[PDB]
């Protein structure tokens, strides 16, 4: 099991961005609880959101109403919805999800940088 | 409610090192817990996970054989004891308290990493 | 003037002087107190009701299926897992399956298959404990004088915290009561059920054994569901999909399983029941007449209605009054026929009287009167009515 | 090249000469075909299906009620009457009750008291007759010499009661015959098949006759009249006027419990799909050459692509990676206790197993029936052939 | 599928008649029957009722103990026995067919009356009968002058209803006019028919009316001449 | 059980005539079977309408689809409609119920009138008596009406000018089959009360206006 994240990508105020996290074959995504952590240079991170579906869902303590979650099976890829950008975005998201066989799975990481 | 970590340091290739992490305020006899490294701005990989009681234990597959984590539920505090250290080890580990999970099965199915350690520096060389 | 077709009716007769007189108030019976100087008074129990019930269990009875999902694993390769198999929402069945080079495995043998569905309830029933404390009596009462009616005239309200209660009856003065030397039916035994829109009290075992899903709570958000597998069958796995089916509504199967337990109304959040037996202590001593000093009404009289016996050999009878005469006593007895006019029976209503002075107004009293032969007399005189009557 | 996972499978063994096999064809279940000189085969029966069935009973599993009315009578007045009491689609209590002044009699006694409810059915379920002569038999076949990923040339075949022969062309391999005997449908005059909401299944006959619902033994009028509509209605709590109508609420969970340990089959649409096979053919196979004999053997070297795999019958499954232009060619296959050379032991099942691509690197499964005790899988020829040991039981 | 009936006729208070319903064009053993009564320029009244098979009747009270129902499938014939005829019993009687049902019940339990037959007359009185003198009415001595020319019969002072009329033994009928009958005061009735005839047709075409009064047994042929 | 109607009902043509039919005390038109029966002049009565409710009903064979019924709870009274009123409606109307004590009950009968017909004077004959009458010492006068609307004539009988009061007899209006009426009168005389006088005069009065027949000896 493998879930891959693109390295980085920059998304500027007044627009809206999508943090993709493509998983394995091996994987239905559909079925999957999507855990997206939050971490900044130096801090430890804590979570940023949890999403099944758009019925089953919360997120972190301390987290706004600007990011939601979106899930796409022809493309076997879940999404970190970041909308209504700020460059108050320093954070490397990390995508988690768990299996009865890898025991833990982190992404590549995603560094959502602002111009 | 609070995650503190302790035995940071250098250890040679070979060498031994024994982790803590003290953990206050809640029942720590419940909770799941996991420890996850991270090298010098590289990606994040877990390492090992532990039940409430300690009764069943896995670790990532880069470890097993070597790191043993381990819990005694009367001080609080959570322990993995890293024997025959390599470099690749060379990262700064977190303690994550896995969320509560009474039974077995949670309110949604969660069972993620809510609270998170300070985090402590290992170099081995 | 209720109590007049009541089938189950007890003639209490007091004594003369002090006012004890014991009833027994039940559902569909109702009592006539006779008192010596007193105005016979009709009392019934026509309700009675069990407010706050707790409750206990809620049993589904209609389920529906939602977003299902199936994991399969190779022999050799451990359990399968799905994420939400951890959600108290979703019902999951585990079960092995032939697997082998077609489904894409490298052995030949079986693998382990697990299939969830997310669980909501369309319809639940919910049975709730009833607490002896929270009954409520509601007791009518009614005097003899008036016309044909019972479709003044009280009512009170009694609580085995608040036994004692007491209903001025106009210019007949006050009556009071004190009840309960002998109460109830059941409690402590009896959960009420509510179905649909309907209502039993049921055996605390029989519900206890229910093979539906349950939750043992009142509510709290999104309630949980406890053996979910009832309502839901797995079928048919292949392997790599377990379809998942839910079971049609059981409303009609417990109906069944309730022929033969008691059914209750309900009006309203408070449970109405069909039993009754309060027991009541009414004292009268408060109870003028309503008017002696009328004087004998003058004119004459007609039967508006044929007199009719009850269930209990009394006789019923209607007259009109023309004359404006009123208001004034009306003359009534039942003579032996005849020899001259020695009263023979009894009367029910104590002291018939006309109400309104102008002029043609009705009123109804009850005879009871001796075995064989007999008539109906009323008025004075000549312009007198009379009626044969034969009874039983 | 299916009924390799199939956990009830069978190998017939033929008769070397006459085309004869007689096998016996199920559901979920298949047969191996192996005859002398010609090419092993896979039968099995995939699907049954029964059209244009005849209705022969109806149940009301969820009713309704609508305009009622009573109708009330003084003691010594007779009995009570409503016009709609005459009416099929009513249902009607009379009852006794006390009459007095206060409701409105002359007389103080018992009077008579009816009450009618109308009809009707929200939901019902159906059964049906299923009759033999209207079924139909889809069987498929398949030949050995494929390769693993090829699981999913191979044909299909369409049986009948009254056309119960048939004949498959497969490509290069020629055809084969199939003349069948059906036995099982209703097993003889029972077995009903029972729709309800939207789900089928395979009722006993006698069972379906004694189900306690109101019903109509038609297949449908124009506005149906049920029977015994009296046991989902109930009458109860009658005043002196007015007696208070129930309806029972849905059946359907009930019958569902008695459903428990039925035998259920889909249908999509308007034609009945079974899971219940038992029919009998015997195969001629006299017009069913080979596929190639004159190839030559595969001269070079394999190599063990996945681990071979022991089915559930004790066979084993093999397959092998050929690189090499030389295809296409006949594969070397044999087995057991060598320290060359080199006694075949065991027998294959797949019949002349061959390479079927010429260039380069193909890939290619064969199946073995191998001896027991230690054995020896070896493919390929002299030198640079590879080997696999196998133990069996 | 029609019905008709027999036995009408004068009868005296005490005496008796025998109405029959004959009933052709369905089976008549699985219908229930009914007789309904109606005095001259009055309204409808119910007056019995029969089962299909014969051992269920009903009656209205004006008539329980004096009249009897009673059905022969067999002769496809229903019946109604008058006996002790009061003078409140004259009317014309209908009888009139229900509604048929499969049993008991019935789709919509209608039970309405399908068909009713032609009906007879019902005289009951002390009065004696009286046959009537039919004499013609002639043209007006001018023929051929206007349009056409009128002429017709007299049926003078007969007791009891009805008197029938028709012309040329049933052979004309267009434009023939027969009144309803007078009542005069000596209690004998009066009928007059009249047929307008084409102005010239008066030479070669010759006209009789035929009266015929059954309750006298009068049939006469009186034809009209100038 | 009684079953009330409106002796007479008049209803404007082409319009709609909302027939009444009131159930006694006793009775709830909630849960009865309606039944109407149509009756026109010298002719039984055949069934019109079946009403239970607007999804339970029929028409009697041949009636048109003008017509339908309805009941008011309120009033404990049934309807029969009719729109479309057409002139060939105009006959008597019978609302009928069972029950099982009285075993049928019918209505008193609403007579329908179709206003707006035309009005039409009558055509009067004055017959003279006959010979075969005459020589029988005889000698009755009959005036024959008939084709007149509405229906109310007044007939008066003249003997030389003189009003004639004494043997004469006239009948009542009946309505035709073509919605007219017609009516006769007789004057009866002895042969010698006859030949005395010059002249005998029908004379027909119809709203208002007179014709004159006369015959002579």
């Amino acid at each position: 099991p493998v879930l891959t994240q693109p390295p980085s990508l920059s998304a500027s105020p007044g627009a809206s961005a999508r943090l993709p996290c493509t998983l394995s074959s091996d994987l239905s995504v559909g079925s999957k609880n999507m855990y997206w952590y939050q971490q900044k240079p130096g801090s430890a991170p804590r979570l940023f959101l949890y999403y099944y579906s758009d019925s089953d869902k919360q997120l972190g303590p301390g987290v706004p109403n600007r990011v939601s979650g979106s899930k796409e099976t022809s493309s076997n890829t879940a999404f970190l919805l970041i909308s209504g950008l700020q460059p108050e975005d320093e954070a490397d998201y990390y995508c988690q999800v768990y299996d009865s066989s890898a025991n833990w799975v982190f992404g590549g990481g995603t560094r959502l940088t602002v111009l | 409610v609070q995650l503190v970590e302790s035995g940071g340091g250098l250890a040679k290739p070979g060498g031994s090192l024994r982790l803590s992490c003290a953990a206050s305020g809640f029942t720590f006899s419940d909770y799941y817990m996991d420890w996850v490294r991270q090298a010098p701005g590289k990606g994040l990989e877990w390492v090992s996970r532990i039940s409430n009681g300690g009764g069943s234990t896995w670790y990532a597959d880069s470890v097993k054989g070597r790191f043993t984590i381990s819990r005694e539920n009367a001080k609080n505090t959570l322990y993995l004891q890293m024997n025959s250290l390599r470099a690749e080890d060379t990262a700064v580990y977190y303690c994550a308290r896995e969320r509560y999970c009474s039974g077995g099965v949670c309110y949604a199915g969660t069972k993620y990493f809510d609270y998170w350690g300070q985090g402590v520096l290992v170099t081995v060389s | 003037i209720r109590c007049i077709g009541v089938s189950n009716r007890d003639f209490v007769e007091g004594m003369s002087g002090g006012t004890w007189v014991d009833v027994v108030l039940e559902h569909g019976g109702c009592v006539t107190v006779m008192a010596q100087d007193k105005p016979t008074v009709d009392i019934e129990l026509v309700t009675t009701t069990v407010s706050n019930m707790a409750e206990v269990r809620s049993y589904c009875y209609e389920a529906s299926i939602s977003d299902m999902a199936s994991d399969s694993r190779c022999p050799t390769q451990g359990e399968a897992y799905l994420d939400k198999q951890s959600d108290t929402q979703y019902v999951c069945k585990r079960t092995l399956v032939d697997r082998g080079w077609g489904n894409g495995c490298g052995l030949f043998g079986k693998g382990s298959l697990v299939t969830c569905a997310k669980f909501a309830c369309s319809k639940k029933m919910t049975g709730k404990s009833i607490q002896p404390e929270n009954l409520e009596y509601r007791i009518m009462l009614s005097v003899h004088g008036s016309q044909h009616s019972g479709m003044n005239r009280a009512k009170v309200e009694i609580t085995p915290n608040s036994p004692r209660a007491e209903a001025t009856l106009g210019g007949f003065g006050s009556l009071g009561l004190d009840c309960e030397p002998r109460t109830g039916l059941d409690f402590s035994d009896l959960y009420y059920l509510t179905m649909n829109n309907k209502h039993w009290l049921v055996h605390k075992e029989w519900f206890h054994d229910i093979p539906l899903p349950w939750h043992a709570g009142a509510d709290t958000g999104t309630p949980h569901w406890n053996n979910k597998e009832a309502l839901v069958e797995f079928k048919d796995a292949h392997a790599k999909r377990q379809t998942v089916v839910v079971l049609g509504s059981q409303e009609g199967a417990v109906h069944t399983a309730l022929a033969g337990a008691l059914e209750a109304e309900m009006d309203g959040a408070k449970g109405r029941l069909s039993s009754g037996h309060l027991k009541c202590r009414l004292k009268m001593d408060k109870l003028r007449l309503k008017g002696v000093s009328y004087s004998l009404c003058t004119a004459a009289f007609t039967f508006t209605k044929i007199p009719a016996e009850t269930l209990h050999g009394t006789v019923t009878v209607e007259v009109q009054y023309a004359g404006t005469d009123g208001p004034c006593k009306v003359p009534a007895q039942m003579a032996v026929d005849m020899q001259t006019l020695t009263p023979v029976g009894r009367l029910i209503t104590a002291n018939p009287v006309i109400t309104e002075s102008t002029e043609n107004s009705k009123m109804m009293l009850e005879l009871d009167p001796p075995f064989g032969d007999s008539y109906i007399v009323i008025g004075v005189g000549e312009k007198k009515i009379t009626h044969h009557w034969h009874r039983s």
